Formats: C-alpha cells, sequence, structure tokens
C-alpha cells in the first residue's frame, strides 16, 4: 500500500507549477500554424537587433 | 525542506524493507514448543 | 562566490545561461511587473542548478511560492495511537497515509542466564550425593 513510487532523478516540469496561467502551451494560431502560449506570453525567438 | 534529506530521490522498494525486517527478527519458535509440549503431556501421562 | 566576481563574470558575458537570472532582459522584468509575479519566481534560468545567484536575488526567490496558514493545536494528548498533522490548507494536496517503513536493525537478545548461575547450578548437582 501507500503511494506510487516516485524517482525525483526524473525532473517533471508540471510538478512545480500549481497554475494552469503559467504552464506553456501549443495552441492553434488561425494567422500562421501553431504556437506556445501562456500567462507570460508567446515563446519567441530572437530577431536580429 | 527542513526534512529534506529524509526522502529518497530514487524509488524506494518498501516491501523488500518489509521483507528483511521479517527476515532479521526474533523467530517464535511455536513449532518446536508445540512439539515439545506434545512430548511433555505425553511423558508425564502416558509414560509415567 | 563573492558578488564582485559574479558581477565580472555576467557582465563580461551577458548572455551567458548561468548569468542571465542575474541579468535578464528589461522585457522580462516588465512581463514579471504587469503580470504580478515576479520573474524570477517563474524564469527558467533562474532555477537551473548551475544558475549563479547572489545574496539578494536568492533571499527574494525565497518568498516566492510559500503559503501563510497556521495551525495552534492546543494540550493534545494521545495514548496508543498515532498522530499525523499536514499543514494543507487546501492546497490541492491529495490525503496521503503513506506508511514510512525503516530497515529496523534489530539486535536479537540471546537466551543466556547471567552466569553467575554457574555456581548455584554446582550446588544442584551436588544434593544428588544426598541420594546416595
Amino acid at each position: 500500500g501507500g503511494t506510487p513510487a516516485l524517482d525525483r532523478r526524473v525532473q517533471d516540469v508540471n510538478d512545480t507549477i500549481s497554475d494552469v496561467k503559467q504552464k506553456w502551451r501549443c495552441v492553434v494560431y488561425p494567422g500562421n500554424g501553431f504556437v506556445s502560449a501562456s500567462i507570460f506570453g508567446f515563446q519567441a525567438e530572437v530577431g536580429p537587433n | 525542506l527542513s526534512n529534506s534529506d529524509r526522502f529518497s530521490t530514487v524509488p524506494v522498494n518498501r516491501a523488500k524493507v518489509v521483507q528483511h525486517n521479517i527476515k532479521h527478527s526474533f523467530d517464535l519458535k511455536l513449532h518446536l514448543i508445540s512439539l515439545l509440549s506434545l512430548l511433555v503431556i505425553w511423558i508425564l501421562i502416558v509414560a509415567i | 562566490m563573492t558578488d564582485e566576481q559574479i558581477y565580472a563574470f555576467c557582465d563580461a558575458n551577458k548572455d551567458d545561461i548561468r548569468c542571465k537570472c542575474i541579468y535578464p532582459d528589461k522585457s522580462i522584468v516588465r512581463i514579471g511587473i504587469d503580470t504580478r509575479l515576479p520573474y524570477y519566481c517563474w524564469y527558467e534560468p533562474c532555477k537551473r542548478s548551475d544558475a549563479l545567484l547572489p545574496a539578494s536575488l536568492k533571499k527574494n526567490i525565497t518568498k516566492c511560492n510559500v503559503s501563510d496558514c497556521t495551525i495552534s493545536l492546543g494540550n493534545v494528548s494521545i495514548t496508543d495511537s498515532k498522530l499525523d498533522v499536514n499543514n494543507v490548507c487546501d492546497s490541492k494536496r491529495v490525503a496521503t497515509e503513506n506508511i514510512a517503513v525503516r530497515y529496523l536493525n534489530q539486535e536479537i537478545r540471546y537466551p543466556i542466564i547471567d552466569i553467575k548461575w554457574l555456581p548455584i547450578g554446582l550446588l544442584a548437582l551436588a544434593i544428588l550425593i544426598l541420594a546416595f
């Protein structure tokens, strides 16, 4: 009995984030393709400047 | 985090912990006790 | 390491992953201010094990993700029982009754009578001489 065996050595990001708003989520972008999003905005790549 | 070192990063096989606890523990020899008691009773009544 | 060497390392290479939490882009801190959640609480480089942090940044990070609820029990008295107090103030913590087993490294006592009995026992044998 008790609880299932847990392996801390394998890091699961969903354990630390207790709020759904802050998790990075892939969502449909009507303009073009699919984008990452969260309450912190969209994951993006650095431009030239 | 006060007792963070109390937990295990690796998984723990608690069944094996209990099995070692049972293995290395005092053995109440009820089999020997029962055989000796029956022998004592038979000797006291039938034999003597 | 010391704060001065930390600043030297982080301004020699301001794009270092380790020195990204200390010198984040103004975009990150501005997003954190707008969201009303400090950036060091959720920023991924700030969570890196190898990420260096000065005293101020770590003592501010410690403020992230802490609950404020107090249990004040009275005169608790328990006998032949088990007690377990968990300060779960409706924090999505599943009720856990996990029994904590340990390695009982038990030493078995052996049925050795105190050898102070050895003289007396001899006297017992001696009284057979009365039956002769």
